[PDB]
């Protein structure tokens, strides 16, 4: 199928595993990062005995398989998932062997060693590859954007980063990873929707509302003016028709449920907002970049599909900065897939393709070792 | 025949609403961003008004 | 943590095999018997992977039909 | 033409068939005995030492190992052969199923009970 | 219909004539000069077996060469020939594999018109043109020049 | 019954297909008018920027 030997690039971030090959502009291979698990015992007989379900098998049957998120927070709970997740991703859609080509995977800022070591030992001592390398996503998608300066907001399921790039240099030091993602705001959905009157408890349901509000929930441009005019609404309040039939009416919680990234008071942590996060962070970079800062600041991740982030984030900062500067936010189009792009557009260089780990190297000097060649 | 004729008009229709279906959420989508594109290019307008005023001040 | 034991079990697995052999308490003759049972054992392994590697051929054109009939029925 | 010529024509093939298959077996058997006479040569004993003998089973000790580790590589390799087959055509079950269970009439009532029942003695070749 | 065809040339003469003998009798009276749905619920009843009306429909569909919903003699000796099944005893999923494997010397996944008539034209018997394209429609469903597997194992039924 | 259902099934059929005719050259229109205000808003955020320079200068 593939004539190049060029790496695989397979972004495996949190909620949506990304696979595809190197040079291409968006990945073929999109599927959520779940992992179903047969819950009962049948005595049926004929069916796959297959024990682990996986993507779009698992997604396809939500009722009966018990659903498992094979990232939480960043960190990695099992490894079995993970085993799972890639030799499906080889031997059921690419339909190629890793035996043959690279491979640059695409890992979260400030992750910890252990998911690190694990990942590349699965990827060396188990399966085959002739070499791996760990990257950012920031850079990665900084390099989709076409540029060099900015502050990238990445915004995936289960984790928010901040990664600040001025001039093509990275800082380490700032990057400041929030848990507060995709996960926790279809929580508070969920809640208030459960003191809407419509209560469910489980996870098909929780990634039905997780669909409902990818396709629907927006972010207000004011809050409260928005609750005092959709007080008596009319056209503020939605009826949506749930894929089985069932006639949900969605009003205002819709602007109000991405609120709760503005507002973390509401689950009951002293972690600021992202914006404020985000402004501290300036803050603690230094004044002279500060105004490139301002006019370069980038975003990434699925999470930001959402229609009004851009004016919202214009507002805050205006209110929270001088309004004297010139202070534009930039969304390159497709930027969720932008990460991936940039991978594409990274392993067809001649010089990457000098800064790999290969296998005997890695085998002599230990993970650790591979660690801190890295950085 | 006539339930081989259902079936068949029975698959057309269930493709055509489910066709119809996403046509109908792109649509959604694209006017919600032409909405907002349409607010941005009103703000850009009367903003480049405004520094013309005070280009000439 | 245990992949890593899984991989650790897959050399102890090689590992379980192989034992000590003592060449103090034979004799010049029995040595050269004892050889020839070595080597028998060198052919037996290479009979089963001989197999092993027919089957691997005949596993794979099986794939391949298999691959064809999802793609004649989708 | 009729449809007996083409029931011939398919037992002609069956019986072909399994000629082949044996001819393969054959073939096959014959290939191993080959790669068998390459691969693994015989002992070469005559004028070894005491000291010589001992290292010659070290060394052919070291070749059962590695010969069992090629021979667990493949192992590993074709089990995952066969999870991904059994997969594959579990898979293909559930797609071909459908509509296509059958089933031998039985209602096709048995001719020697029923040569006897219309019959009674004319009925003998049947 | 291909065991069925098979079976009734097999008969001899005077079980043919024996069987014309039968249908008579069957027929005696009628008022169409074959066996239909009526007559063979009648025989069924002087016999003792009661038939389903739909499973009349379903037996003279699986004995009829014409198309005229009634049993004649041609479908007279199918009808009182199919007692034995001979497609039965399915070979093994491994042997099915074989089969399909060496019909696809060339190994590629698809058993194309040549393979089919080299093997025809292998096993010595006089093949006819006609026999070539009976079996390379019965094989190949979709009729793009080759019999997959699934058109392959399709083409097992009535074979043993 | 089953005469019945066809019928009804070609209705249905007949709507769907209605609806997503009428749909697509909602969409065409909704994607010429969505290009010409990308067009204008980019025209206007060029002019800002040049206003913006012109200030600073
Ligand atoms: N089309 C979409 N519309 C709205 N939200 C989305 C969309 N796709 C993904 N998301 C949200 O983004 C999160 C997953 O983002 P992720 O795939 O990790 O981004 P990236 O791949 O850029 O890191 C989930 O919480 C999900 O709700
Ligand atoms: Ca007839
Ligand atoms: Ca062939
Ligand atoms: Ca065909
Ligand atoms: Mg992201």
């Amino acid at each position: 199928d593939e004539d190049e030997t060029t790496a695989l690039v397979c972004d495996n971030g949190s909620g949506l595993v990304k696979a595809g090959f190197a040079g291409d502009d968006a990945p073929r291979a999109v599927f959520p990062s779940i992992v179903g698990r047969p819950r009962h015992q049948g005595v049926m007989v004929g069916m796959g005995q297959k024990d682990s379900y996986v993507g779009d098998e698992a997604q396809s049957k939500r009722g009966i398989l018990t659903l498992k998120y094979p990232i939480e927070h960043g960190i990695i709970t099992n490894w079995d998932d993970m085993e799972k997740i890639w030799h499906h991703t080889f031997y059921n859609e690419l339909r190629v062997a890793p035996e043959e080509h690279p491979t640059l995977l695409t890992e979260a800022p400030l992750n910890p060693k252990a998911n690190r070591e694990k990942m590349t030992q699965i990827m060396f001592e188990t399966f085959n590859v002739p070499a791996m390398y760990v990257a950012i996503q920031a850079v990665l998608s900084l390099y989709a954007s076409g540029r060099t300066t900015g502050i990238v907001l990445d915004s995936g399921d289960g984790v928010t980063h901040n990664v600040p790039i001025y001039e093509g240099y990275a800082l380490p030091h700032a990057i400041m990873r929030l848990d507060l993602a995709g996960r926790d705001l279809t929580d508070y959905l969920m809640k208030i929707l459960t003191e809407r009157g419509y209560s469910f408890v489980t996870t098909a349901e929780r990634e039905i509302v997780r669909d409902i509000k990818e396709k629907l929930c927006y972010v207000a441009l004011d809050f409260e003016n928005e609750m005092a005019t959709a007080a008596s609404s009319s056209s503020l309040e939605k009826s949506y028709e749930l894929p089985d039939g069932q006639v949900i009416t969605i009003g205002n919680e819709r602007f109000r449920c991405p609120e709760t990234l503005f507002q973390p008071s509401f689950i009951g942590m002293e972690s600021a907002g992202i914006h404020e996060t985000t402004y501290n962070s300036i803050m603690k970079c230094d004044i002279d970049i500060r105004k490139d800062l301002y006019a370069n600041n980038v975003m990434s991740g699925g999470t930001t599909m959402y229609p009004g982030i851009a004016d919202r984030m214009q507002k805050e900062i205006t209110a929270l900065a001088p309004s004297t500067m010139k202070i534009k936010i930039i969304a390159p189009p497709e930027r969720k897939y932008s990460v991936w792009i940039g991978g594409s557009i990274l392993a067809s260089l001649s010089t990457f393709q000098q800064m790999w780990i290969t296998k005997q190297e890695y085998d002599e000097a230990g993970p650790s070792i591979v660690h801190r060649k890295c950085f | 025949i006539i339930e081989s004729d259902l079936e068949r008009a029975e698959e057309r229709a269930e493709l055509s609403e489910g066709k119809c279906a996403e046509l109908e959420e792109e649509l959604k989508t694209v006017t919600n961003n032409l909405k907002s594109l349409e607010a941005q290019a009103e703000k850009y307008s009367q903003k480049e008004d405004r520094y013309e005023e005070e280009i000439k001040v | 943590g245990k992949r890593q034991t899984e991989r650790e079990k897959k050399k102890k697995i090689l590992a379980e095999r192989r034992k000590v052999l003592a060449i103090d308490h034979l004799n010049e003759d029995q040595l050269r018997e004892k050889a020839k049972e070595l080597w028998q054992s060198i052919y037996n392994l290479e009979a089963e992977k001989f197999d092993l590697q027919e089957k691997f051929k005949q596993q794979k054109y099986e794939i391949n039909v298999l691959r064809n009939r999802i793609n004649d029925n989708q | 033409i009729s449809a007996s010529r083409k029931l011939q024509l398919k037992t002609l093939l069956l019986q072909i068939a399994k000629q082949e298959l044996e001819r393969e077996a054959e073939e096959r058997r014959g290939e191993k005995g080959r790669a068998l006479s390459t691969r693994c040569q015989p002992l070469e004993l005559a004028g070894l030492g005491f000291a010589e003998l001992q290292d010659l089973c070290r060394q052919l000790h070291a070749r059962v190992d590695k010969v069992d580790e090629e021979r667990y590589d493949i192992e590993a390799k074709v089990t995952k052969n066969i999870t991904e087959i059994a997969d594959l055509t579990q898979k293909i079950f559930d797609l071909r199923g459908k509509f296509k269970r059958p089933t031998l009439r039985r209602v096709r009532i048995s001719a020697d009970a029923m040569m006897q029942a219309l019959l009674g003695a004319r009925a003998k070749e049947s | 219909d291909d065991i069925y065809k098979a079976a009734v040339e097999q008969l001899t003469e005077e079980q043919k004539n024996e069987f014309k003998a039968a249908f008579d009798i069957f027929v005696l009276g009628a008022e169409d000069g074959c066996i239909s749905t009526k007559e063979l619920g009648k025989v069924m009843r002087m016999l003792g077996q009661n038939p389903t009306p739909e499973e009349l429909q379903e037996m003279i569909d699986e004995v009829d060469e014409d198309g005229s919903g009634t049993v004649d003699f041609d479908e007279f000796l199918v009808m009182m020939v199919r007692c034995m099944k001979d497609d039965s005893k399915g070979k093994s999923e491994e042997e099915l594999s074989d089969l399909f494997r060496m019909f696809d010397k060339n190994a590629d996944g698809y058993i194309d018109l040549d393979e089919l008539k080299i093997m025809l034209q292998a096993t010595g018997e006089t093949i006819t043109e006609d026999d070539i394209e009976e079996l390379m429609k019965d094989g190949d469903k979709n009729n793009d020049g080759r019999i997959d597997y699934d058109e392959f194992l399709e083409f097992m039924k009535g074979v043993e």
